[PDB]
RNA sequence: UUGACCUCGGAUCAGGUAGGAGGACCCGCUGAACUUAAGCAUAUCAAUAAGCGGAGGAAAAGAAACCAACAGGGAUUGCCCUAGUAACGGCGAGUGAAGCGGCAACAGCUCAAAUUUGAAAGCUGGCUUCGGCCCGCGUUGUAAUUUGGAGAGGAUGCUUUGGGCGAGGCUCCUUCUGAGUUCCCUGGAACGGGACGCCACAGAGGGUGAGAGCCCCGUAUAGUUGGAAGCCAAGCCUGUGUAAAGCUCCUUCGACGAGUCGAGUAGUUUGGGAAUGCUGCUCAAAAUGGGAGGUAAAUUUCUUCUAAAGCUAAAUACCGGCCAGAGACCGAUAGCGCACAAGUAGAGUGAUCGAAAGAUGAAAAGCACUUUGAAAAGAGGGUUAAAUAGCACGUGAAAUUGUUGAAAGGGAAGCGCUUGUGACCAGACUUGCGCCCGGCGGAUCAUCCGGUGUUCUCACCGGUGCACUCCGCCGGGCUCAGGCCAG
RNA sequence: GGUUUUGCGCGAGUGUUUGGGUGUAAAACCCGCACGCGUAAGGUGAGAGCUUCGGCGCAUCAUCGACC
RNA sequence: UGAGCCCGGGUCGAACGGCCUCUAGUGCAGAUCUUGGUGGUAGUAGCAAAUACUUCAAUGAGAACUUGAAGGACCGAAGUGGGGAAAGGUUCCAUGUGAACAGCGGUUGGACAUGGGUUAGUCGAUCCUAAGCCAUAGGGAAGUUCCGUUUCAAAGGGGCACU
RNA sequence: AAACUUUCAACAACGGAUCUCUUGGUUCUGGCAUCGAUGAAGAACGCAGCGAAAUGCGAUAAGUAAUGUGAAUUGCAGAAUUCCGUGAAUCAUCGAAUCUUUGAACG
């Protein structure tokens, strides 16, 4: 209270605060959300014309008319009617319309490159060295001890051997 | 303030001094000592019973009730002498709802103002518009204070379909004293019947009707209500053939002469 | 109707800081009117008033005295219009502080930044006009 | 029942609207960080423990290993693709495991997913 | 003799760090009484006020030694109900949760217990040519790997990849963007009244000599000029080392926190002697272990977790900080003590206590000059729309006082009813209506025809009707009705 | 927080406003799941009111009942 | 009927009212009520002791209490004297004013306004310790901080030497 | 008859009510997270041509540098500005400086 009768006293200016705000309240960039989106509509309106889902979970409250972006067995198996012990990993192996959701299937499907991994010029070294020794014997060269100190199998340095085309 | 008149130290002198039983400031060297404090009889002092902020400022509406009242005043939008009786210049414009092809208010048809203007020109709707702008003039008392500097008139109220209108004939609107714009899905009671009174004129689009039957439809735990009157004209019933047949022979007459 | 949140309407809030505005706000509040020959050579309508201009006062006491413009007194939202004078008791003469709005300016003081200040006005104004225009 | 000093403790609820309208602009940021993404994560089917309200289901935690790796989906990659796990819960009976299976495959149906980099 | 190690010291040694303020909200410690009820005492106020210590934009809590008894749930936090329920209390005054359930928000992790042992692979300095060098710390353990709904090691086969620029974009400031000063009247001054216009995604607000959308600042929407710092990012350069990572399988392994649980006791606390929790003291553990719960179901079967190490955003609080927007609030004895050079003047040894006090005028145009007075001032004269606005300054009530005008007064005045005198006044009235003659001035006389509107039989327009009919005036006569007091 | 009476809505149901969704944005409009409170047939005599003049008999009271 | 309502005349200058609903910090003769202002008492009580004052002239608009001179009285070196400590802070000097204060007046003043005035190697402080207090070593205390003052403190000085 | 006491009226006083106004308060809501040994909060003393207070600043002292704007400040006096310009201003912004004695206060 004394500090502020004592700025309206004073000769020195208000520091007015713009209005900066944490988080920013629409998409930007060059994707198609940012090319899309509308600003003055809510998000459900936004997600409806993508024709996508904003809400995974359960409705809360009544939503608008046009509301679309809120949600033999011999050994008596439940999981049998569900089917199509390792798994893909790092991606899933999956199998009229609004044009966004059609531009965004489009660009999931997009075939990329790879960027093949290559070997280091000492390792290509180290496997031509065995090639010349002991020929295609796999079984020979993991058991070589000057040639193979890391004592690595048959089944990897064949591995190895077929990445590098040297069979 | 919670602290209004409180934040003063003040002690009572006693009974058998010839002053007031009223707690007196403390001191001596200025013109606040000896003075009564923390009564609502005294100068700079507590108030009496001192206004608290839980005070029930928002009243609970039955649903019911909120739906019960927009009908009626929708059905007395429709009445021609209940417009007139609440102020409205209804005498240039035809049919009382007045409904409006929403092909003349779609679009940017409507965006303009001065569009926006013409149009109510035309329907009939003019004279209740510089009603509103012959109106104005500035408020009496305190509220100049307080940011209610000016008041005037109620004019037409525009009822269109957001999914078919567009929208964009709110913006065309907005300028025109008056004239408020209001969705047909969202009815507002205090925009149907202002100041309690009911007969608002309303000015209607051709897709807002059709919806009209749709919005009361889809009302959860609503129906529209039955009157406890079948006919309203008591003038019909009572000279009817079925009510006067039965009657009695009247037993006098409207003035009676006196006897002695 | 205001709209942006960042908008006052409290008549509180703008008389505080009409009459408590800085030097180069007020300068901004003291515009005057152009004239009609120089709305139709310049397309600007209102200018900030400065020392150099010659106005017409069309609103006072003054009906329609012209003369150049002798000093611009920010403090108290004044101008003062040469020969627009009263005489005090003794005879000596003071100037009458005059309202830039009551004022058109007729010939305007010319220099490098206030045909900086024109050329920004008309930017807008044809940009607008050709933009409502097609 | 005021016998303490209950009015120093008196909360007024006059930002009903305003946090509202906070909750529903916090909603439209994650909206707009995750673009896409919908703004939740997906969650299981589980039953109220209570004899009084098992004859009902609600939302639990996040799935769990046995009914994710039945559906196909990796531990790790999981919660990458918008999946709740729970490593807590067990499912002690076939009708929870094949429910949330069948909630995993549907949203392994309706999922668009987009290459790395 | 010399030299290590350990421990402890010096230095204005090289580089750092803490204290104080603020404390609205937050984390702890400590800690009352007035009051309420009851023979008394416990209880209640209250696990509050005062006092002390410690943080932030939030803090705290937090990923079960949990809830449950289920067809199960699944870190923490908050709202709603649960619920004035359970439970504790002379079952007084009273006190008083929690699980489930609907919702807001959601996020998971790091160590200690292992030997890198085929290679301390780790890090603080300070000298630099910024290439790199040495001094040390550390094996009484710094890296990588693992953290018990796990994991390791091998084998096997798929799958996965890291750095540097970066156009441009978002956020925030910043420049610019509509229309009457047209004519008349009142007025000192139009921003008032009348007329004729214009703009409006702008008729919010303010100023300008009196109520201004178009006089001015701004107001609305889309753009547009320049800048700021964060974050994102199309693309472009590169990458590499037999380097890392996810899983699968198994004739191999799988370390999980102690003066801590617990028993006894004292104080305090809770709805909670299975002690609800905490603290002090005495004693002092375990490994198919330990904790909690269910259960008469025949023995203590069954269920559910893993304590004594640690980190973590969000939903939540906010009388304080930087701002911003509002009100059916108050309007100078009100509203904060303070609308003013107010925590000021002033009082007290001190801790502390603590006021009163806004308004000339649109513009000082704040009265030149003359005269009387020692002066203060007065009177002329003047400014102004106004001095019946002269800084003892908007408007200027009452109490109280002066002058003038009228009246009354032999020890109260004031009050009720009724005349009279004197002064002073509001009404009422001024003529209307209708007949009979005369002079007129004009065709909305009756009827008929056509069109139109309606209440479908009533009207209105146009024509015919160019005068014993109809309408207004004027000059006479008469009737009636007209104010006050009376016979 | 209880309680009595009057008006209003719906009525074996009632209560949108914790919250969610729109909005011209503290207004107004809408409602998915729980939740609070309540709920899941006789004889005789009088008796308002009907009557086809023969009788039919509301509510409520008295009595004999029936059931839990 | 009444609480009240309306109009006329005067003053004034910038906003206000009727109708119907909504709302409340909504109606005063009292509370030895609060704040502010104003009366009768009343031109009344009263304006004390320190024996004591008088004449001419000057200043000044104005002189009992301002000055010069003269007279009559007084303090009587334990003073009604001349200086300090403590305390006060410009009251000290000159010029000017007379709104307020000096319970009459004032031309006078410790009043008001405008200027001016305090000169040190030797006078005091500055240096020393006294009764006594504080820090450090340590030890209590939840803590703000308390004890502790030479204590089971590595606590302070100085010298010499063909290097 | 006057004087005195009382009543009313007009004018004039005393006093500051009433009406009107308000760069103030009070309450609610929203965005944001920023004191200090690189010396804070508080206290003091200086600084303007003419200033006591309030305000601003610190011996560079009602202020310096930089950026923007674009012609003032004003109570008086004195300088300006060539205006076709690194440039007035008790202007705004603000990233660089100066920053007396103390005060956690540190020879």
């Amino acid at each position: 209270r004394e500090l502020q009768k004592r700025k309206r006293r004073s000769s020195r200016p208000t520091i007015r605060m713009p209005n900066r705000r944490k988080k920013a309240l629409n998409p930007a960039g060059n994707n198609i959300i940012a090319k899309s989106w509308n600003k003055k509509e809510t998000l459900s309106q936004n997600y409806t014309r993508f024709g996508l889902v904003a809400k995974l979970g359960k409705a809360t409250g009544g939503t608008a008319p046009g509301n679309k972006a809120l949600l033999s067995e011999s050994d008596a198996v439940p999981q049998q009617q569900q089917q199509e012990n390792h798994i893909r990993q790092h991606d899933l192996e999956l199998e009229s319309k609004p044009e966004v959701l059609r531009a965004l299937e489009r660009e999931a499907t997009r075939p990329v490159e790879k960027t093949v991994r290559h070997q280091s010029e000492r390792e290509r070294e180290w496997l031509q060295r065995l090639v010349d020794k002991h020929g295609d014997d796999v079984a020979a060269m993991a058991r070589d001890r000057k040639l193979n100190p890391y004592q690595q199998t048959a089944s990897d340095i064949k591995r190895r051997l077929k990445k590098a085309g040297l069979l | 303030s919670e602290k209004a008149g409180h934040q003063t130290s003040a002690e009572s002198w006693g009974t058998g001094r010839a002053v007031a039983r009223i707690p007196r400031v403390s001191g001596g060297g200025t013109h606040r000592a000896g003075q009564g404090a923390f009564g609502n009889m005294c100068r700079s002092g507590r108030m009496f019973a001192p206004t608290k902020i839980w005070r029930k400022w928002h009243v609970k509406i039955n649903q019911g009730q909120k739906r019960f009242a927009t009908a009626s005043a929708l059905a007395a939008s429709a009445v021609a002498p209940l417009l007139m009786a609440r102020g409205h210049q209804v005498s240039t414009v035809p049919e009382v709802p007045l409904v409006v092809d929403s092909a003349a208010v779609a679009g940017d048809a409507v965006a303009k103002t001065a569009a926006a203007y013409k149009l109510l020109k035309a329907i009939g709707a003019g004279p209740d518009v510089e009603k509103v702008k012959k109106s104005k003039k500035l408020r009496a008392g305190k509220g100049k204070m307080r940011g209610r500097r000016h008041r005037q008139r109620r004019g037409p109220l525009i009822v269109y379909s957001p999914e078919h209108d567009g929208k964009e004939l709110v913006k065309g609107f907005r300028n025109i004293p008056g004239v408020e714009t209001c969705p047909v899905d969202a009815l507002n009671l205090l925009q149907l019947a202002p100041g309690g009174h009911l007969g608002r004129f309303i000015v209607w689009t051709s897709a807002a009707i059709k919806q009209l039957d749709a919005v009361y439809e889809s009302k959860k735990g609503f129906f529209l209500p039955a009157n406890i009157v079948s006919q309203a004209d008591l003038s019909r019933l009572i000279n009817s053939t079925e009510i006067q047949s039965v009657l009695r022979a009247p037993k006098g007459e409207a003035r009676t002469k006196r006897a002695c | 109707m205001k709209v942006r949140p960042t908008v006052s309407s409290s008549r509180r809030k703008a008389r505080k800081a009409h009459f408590s505005a800085p030097s180069s706000v007020r300068r901004v509040i003291m515009s005057a009117p152009l004239s009609k020959e120089l709305r139709e050579k310049y397309n600007v309508r209102s200018i900030p008033i400065r020392k150099g201009d010659e106005v017409q006062i069309v609103r006072g006491a003054h009906k329609d005295k012209e003369g150049k413009v002798t000093s611009v007194y920010r403090l108290k939202y004044v101008i003062h219009v040469e020969r627009v004078t009263r005489e005090k008791a003794t005879g000596q003469t003071v100037p009458i502080g005059i309202h830039p709005s009551n004022v058109v300016i007729t010939k305007l003081h010319l220099d490098k930044d206030r045909e900086n200040i024109l050329a920004r006005i008309k930017a807008g104004r044809e940009q607008v006009a050709k933009a409502k225009g097609k | 029942h005021f016998r303490k000093h209950w009015q120093r403790r008196v909360r007024c609820h006059f930002d009903q609207p305003g946090k509202k309208v906070t909750r529903r602009l916090a909603r439209r940021a994650k909206a707009a960080a995750l673009a896409p993404r919908p703004v939740d994560k997906l969650r299981p089917i589980v039953r109220c423990p209570t004899v009084k309200y098992n004859r009902r289901t609600r939302l639990g935690r996040g799935f769990t290993l046995e009914e994710l790796k039945a559906a196909g989906i990796p531990r790790l990659l999981a919660p990458t693709i918008g999946i709740a796990v729970d490593h807590r819960r067990k499912n002690l009976s076939e009708e929870s495991l094949a429910a949330n299976v069948q909630r995993l495959k549907d949203y392994k149906a309706r999922l668009i997913l987009f290459p790395r980099k």
